[PDB]
RNA sequence: CAUGUGGUUUAAUUCGAAGCAACGCGAAGAACCUUACCAGGCCUUGACAUGCUAGGGAACCCGGGUGAAAGCCUGGGGUGCCC
RNA sequence: AACCCCCGCCGUUAGUUGCCAGCGGUUCGGCCGGGCACUCUAACGGGACUGCCCGCGAAAGCGGGAGGAAGGAGGGGACGACGUCUGGUCAGCAUGGCCCUUACGGCCUGGGCGACACACGUGCUACAAUGCCCACUACAAAGCGAUGCCACCCGGCAACGGGGAGCUAAUCGCAAAAAGGUGGGCCCAGUUCGGAUUGGGGUCUGCAACCCGACCCCAUGAAGCCGGAAUCGCUAGUAAUCGCGGAUCA
């Protein structure tokens, strides 16, 4: 049951309620954030990598 | 306090009297940073100081304070393995700071119900000698002699 | 008349794009006003630096989304000819309006 | 509290409702307890699962504001 | 004055007076009031009767209250006791009916606490 | 002809203008003696003037923004002691011994992470 | 305090508006 | 009173974390979804990737009965690209 | 250590932010004409180097004073060595091996993770006159927002609903900042303190609020009068205290 949740989360077929967000990569259900679809780690992960554009380390 | 030695925090004069003291003790009266409320309550009492006699709240809050000013206390020194209570000096520093901090703990004490009524009276007493506020003092002192055998270990 | 938008997370590609459209269009055009530098808008984001267990010193980073403003007056056709083929930035953001 | 049209799924409505033209039996199994209780249950009995049985219970006219969950403890200990 | 049966708000503000009525807050209070004309700073002490009697039997009627109150809820209880629903049976071994907490907390409807171990 | 310096400090600034005259004061329309009502933070920050020598001397009409109601107090005692220095450096020989000047660099400190308060952090506990 | 549902300091804290608010 | 944890209970009360350095911790969103647990119904070349063999049929689109839904039973229309 | 970001001070560049600062107009509101000095906005620089004076010293450097917005590391963040705990995580993901395979894989309905005779941790609200209630008026920052934030008008005490304007957002909205200041009530009471618990009614999201939501109003006003042994945070714009925002997300 990690599989066939993550074809179960792209369906979005049934209530509006039902669908929820799924990480992009990993496929994680917890710690999605909307503005790139990614989870929390995967997100750190890549913009340590500047795979991500603009986004830099903050520190102020 | 282990390296340096600490800056004793310096204060801007009262927005009154230009008294550095009432600025601190202001303080003392202050809950939560609301310094607002503590100098209202402050003067308030003040007034009342002249109220009840003709004196000016001026030396009053000094007599008073000075009667506060606890002349020596005891300090438990570790040494020799047990903890012997020693009588010695109150640094100028502390005999304020004390002095102030008793006047407000003993004016909270008091039951009266509205707060500057309680630093009024208390103030008064103080100055007067009398005052449960001293009664913390005579008490401090008493307590130093009562034990000044073991004195010879002023450090 | 000319009110061009320049937006773009490098906030170098800005400024280079900036001057680009203040050499053509004044040194061959009417009136223009320089560039005003919009607020800068900010994206923090604070995630859990461990894949597990372990809330707190986690680490942060944020996405500086810049804005930077600057006007014309006069239509002159040798700044609209030259400001149309002559320009290209490449993260940035171009956008102008009436 | 849903109070435009009570739910109570409709399918167990239907059931009822053809009981209601002939006056039959009352053996019904449902699923639904979020589904509310009718002024045309009253006499019947619906067995309700609780998450491993269905219970049996009868439905007088005075449980009727309420929904067919509270009659079908979940914890095996109430 | 004895308003509402036995009850006796007395010797403070009428309006925190009728609060110590079983069956009146302070919404009802500025209301009842505001339906006999009554001065709510006026003490309960010092108040014309005319002004009394008609809180007599204003109140007394306007709503239900006291024991009748006291009765009803009563009523409610016993309904759900003899129900057999959820609320019921919460009633019956006193846990919390919003089925809130019980593994810690709950206090307030089991009592002390038991301890034992 | 005028007067004016620049007054700053914690998220507030003020522009101060010290126009010649009898004395009145006012800032952001209002009195001196009206938006300052039962603080006493207020008679503080006109100090810098009545220290120079010179109250009955100089009208004041002055903004302020940010901040909190004593916090545009401080950035005031900043633009009036600016404004009478700008056109009078000799007030600056007397003055900056005495403190007027500094931006006060007393700030709000970040709060960081795993902490409550940038230096509170949470109870601690070994049980 | 900000635990009395009915008065201003408590919807405040709750972040609810309620009838004990201003609104329209 | 809130939540996390122990224990206990439970058909299940999913798993981890264990002095400091686990316990508002993975959870920055457990009513069905989430869900990894339990009961029941039910599917079983599978809801996901690749490849071969064989029979019918286009892709498609609509409905019917059965049922808690899943799933299962099943009618009609459609009559497309090249040799 | 230093090179980086934030906050401090000064400057350059820029004028849809701000400003009669200057005049005019004025339904006398920075609203229009108009202006960029200034607040602000966001890029680029200046600046602090024991550089100066006194004292000690072999040096490094130390103490004290001066000028300065900022002196000996100005304040804060970023940054955490070889290794240690065979620390945590194969349930983020990857991955050797073992194991399952009409089920240890699959879908759905409903239940559970929200049990409750207790124990602990982290917290929230309190026990109140430096207080609480109400009316009135005043000052932030940082952020977020097109099937999103709602100006505003109507209905309801209300949550909220109907109608409806602006905005891809320094241009519009979330928006009420609270503590404060002013005025009135309260009179030491288990109280106008304190809102737990429960009864009735009601609204919004969602197929669906019984289990298991939130919020609203009336009534119900529990324990609690500062907490045993024991124990935690903080050296300054810190602790204490007041409010706001966002991520998550119907
Ligand atoms: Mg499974
Ligand atoms: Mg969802
Ligand atoms: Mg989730
Ligand atoms: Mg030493
Ligand atoms: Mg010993
Ligand atoms: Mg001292
Ligand atoms: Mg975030
Ligand atoms: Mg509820
Ligand atoms: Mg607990
Ligand atoms: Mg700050
Ligand atoms: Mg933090
Ligand atoms: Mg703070
Ligand atoms: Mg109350
Ligand atoms: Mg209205
Ligand atoms: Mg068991
Ligand atoms: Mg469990
Ligand atoms: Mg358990
Ligand atoms: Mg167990
Ligand atoms: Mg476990
Ligand atoms: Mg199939
Ligand atoms: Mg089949
Ligand atoms: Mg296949
Ligand atoms: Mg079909
Ligand atoms: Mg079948
Ligand atoms: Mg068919
Ligand atoms: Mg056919
Ligand atoms: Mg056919
Ligand atoms: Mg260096
Ligand atoms: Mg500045
Ligand atoms: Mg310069
Ligand atoms: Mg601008
Ligand atoms: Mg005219
Ligand atoms: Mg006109
Ligand atoms: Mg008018
Ligand atoms: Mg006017
Ligand atoms: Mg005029
Ligand atoms: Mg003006
Ligand atoms: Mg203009
Ligand atoms: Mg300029
Ligand atoms: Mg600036
Ligand atoms: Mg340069
Ligand atoms: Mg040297
Ligand atoms: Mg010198
Ligand atoms: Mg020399
Ligand atoms: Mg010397
Ligand atoms: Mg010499
Ligand atoms: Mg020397
Ligand atoms: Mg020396
Ligand atoms: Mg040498
Ligand atoms: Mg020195
Ligand atoms: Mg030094
Ligand atoms: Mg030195
Ligand atoms: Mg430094
Ligand atoms: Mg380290
Ligand atoms: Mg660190
Ligand atoms: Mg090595
Ligand atoms: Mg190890
Ligand atoms: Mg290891
Ligand atoms: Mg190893
Ligand atoms: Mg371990
Ligand atoms: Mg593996
Ligand atoms: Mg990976
Ligand atoms: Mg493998
Ligand atoms: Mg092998
Ligand atoms: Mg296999
Ligand atoms: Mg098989
Ligand atoms: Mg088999
Ligand atoms: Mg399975
Ligand atoms: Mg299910
Ligand atoms: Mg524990
Ligand atoms: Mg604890
Ligand atoms: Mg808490
Ligand atoms: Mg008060
Ligand atoms: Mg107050
Ligand atoms: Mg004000
Ligand atoms: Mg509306
Ligand atoms: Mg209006
Ligand atoms: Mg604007
Ligand atoms: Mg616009
Ligand atoms: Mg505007
Ligand atoms: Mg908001
Ligand atoms: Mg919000
Ligand atoms: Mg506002
Ligand atoms: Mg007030
Ligand atoms: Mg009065
Ligand atoms: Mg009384
Ligand atoms: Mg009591
Ligand atoms: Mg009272
Ligand atoms: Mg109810
Ligand atoms: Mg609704
Ligand atoms: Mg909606
Ligand atoms: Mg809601
Ligand atoms: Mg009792
Ligand atoms: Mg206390
Ligand atoms: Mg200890
Ligand atoms: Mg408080
Ligand atoms: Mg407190
Ligand atoms: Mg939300
Ligand atoms: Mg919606
Ligand atoms: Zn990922």
């Amino acid at each position: 049951a990690r599989k066939a949740l993550i074809e179960k989360a792209k369906r979005t077929p049934k209530f509006k309620v039902r669908a929820y967000t799924r990480c992009v990569r990993c496929g994680r259900a917890r710690s999605v954030y909307r503005f790139f679809g990614l989870c929390r780690i995967c997100l750190r992960e890549l913009a340590h990598k500047g795979q991500l554009p603009g986004v830099r380390k903050a520190s102020w | 306090a282990r390296r340096r030695r600490a800056e004793v925090r310096q204060l801007q004069p009262d927005l009154v009297y230009g008294d550095v003291l009432v600025t601190a003790f202001i303080n003392k009266i202050m809950r939560d940073g609301k310094k607002n409320l503590a100098a209202r309550i402050f003067y308030d009492a003040c007034k009342i100081i002249q109220e009840k006699t003709g004196q000016e709240p001026l030396k009053v809050f000094k007599q008073a304070v000075e009667n506060v000013k606890p002349r020596m206390e005891v300090r438990s020194r570790r040494v020799g393995g047990a903890n012997y209570q020693v009588p010695m000096e109150v640094s100028p520093r502390r005999q304020q700071s004390l002095a102030l901090r008793w006047l407000v703990q003993a004016a909270n004490q008091r039951p009266e119900r509205r707060a500057a009524v309680r630093i009024a009276h208390e103030l008064m007493d103080a100055a007067e000698g009398k005052g449960g506020a001293v009664k913390k003092k005579e008490d401090v002192e008493r307590m130093a002699e009562a034990n000044r055998a073991y004195a010879h270990y002023r450090w | 008349k000319i009110r061009i938008k320049l937006r773009g997370f490098d906030h170098k590609t800005l400024d280079a794009s900036a001057q680009k459209i203040v050499e053509a269009a004044r040194r061959s055009g009417a009136q223009v006003s320089g560039p005003i530098p919009l607020p800068t808008r900010v994206r923090r984001f604070t995630v859990i630096r461990g894949p597990f267990k372990h809330k707190d010193s986690r680490e942060h980073f944020e996405l500086r989304t810049h804005n930077r403003l600057v006007d014309i007056i006069n239509p002159n056709r040798k700044t609209i000819e030259q400001l149309m083929t002559l320009d290209l930035p490449t993260g940035v953001e171009i956008e102008i309006k009436t | 509290s849903l109070k435009k049209g009570v739910f109570v799924d409709d399918h167990l409505l239907e059931k009822v409702l053809e009981l209601n033209a002939k006056g039959e039996k009352r053996l019904i199994k449902t699923w639904s307890r979020r589904s509310t209780i009718v002024p045309e249950m009253v006499g019947h009995t619906i067995a309700v699962y609780n998450g491993k049985q269905h219970v049996p219970v009868y439905i007088t006219e005075n449980m009727v504001g309420h929904k067919l969950g509270e009659f079908a403890p979940t914890r095996t200990y109430r | 004055a004895r308003i509402a049966g036995v009850e006796i708000p007395r010797n403070k503000r009428v309006d925190v007076a009728l609060t110590y009525i079983y069956g009146i807050g302070k919404a009802r209070a500025k209301e009842a009031l505001e339906k006999t004309g009554i001065n709510p700073a006026t003490r309960v002490k010092d108040l014309t009767e005319a002004e009394v009697v008609r809180l007599r039997e204003y109140v007394e009627n306007t709503w239900k209250l006291e024991g009748e109150l006291r009765a009803e809820v009563a009523a409610n209880i016993k309904r759900l006791m003899d129900i057999g629903c959820y609320r019921g049976l919460r009633h019956r071994r006193g846990l919390p009916v919003r089925g809130q907490r019980t593994r810690t907390n709950a206090r307030t409807r089991k009592g002390p606490r038991k301890t034992v171990a | 002809e005028q007067y004016y310096g620049t007054g700053r400090r914690k998220e507030a600034v003020a522009r101060v203008f010290l126009r010649p005259g009898n004395g009145k004061v006012t800032v952001n329309g209002q009195d001196f003696n009206e938006y300052f009502q039962g603080l006493v933070r207020a008679v503080a920050a006109l100090e810098p003037l009545r220290a120079v020598d010179a109250l009955g001397r100089f009208d004041a009409y002055i903004t302020v923004r940010g901040g909190g109601k004593s916090g545009q107090i401080d950035a005031i005692k900043l633009g009036i002691a600016r404004a009478l220095v700008q056109y009078n450096p000799d007030y600056r020989a007397k003055l900056k011994p005495l403190g007027f000047l500094t931006r006060d660099a007393r700030v709000v400190e970040r709060k960081k992470y795993g902490k409550h308060k940038a230096r509170r952090a949470p109870q601690y506990s070994k049980r | 305090g900000k635990g009395d549902r009915r008065t201003r300091r408590g919807k405040i804290w709750r972040g609810t508006y309620g009838k004990y608010r201003p609104r329209k």
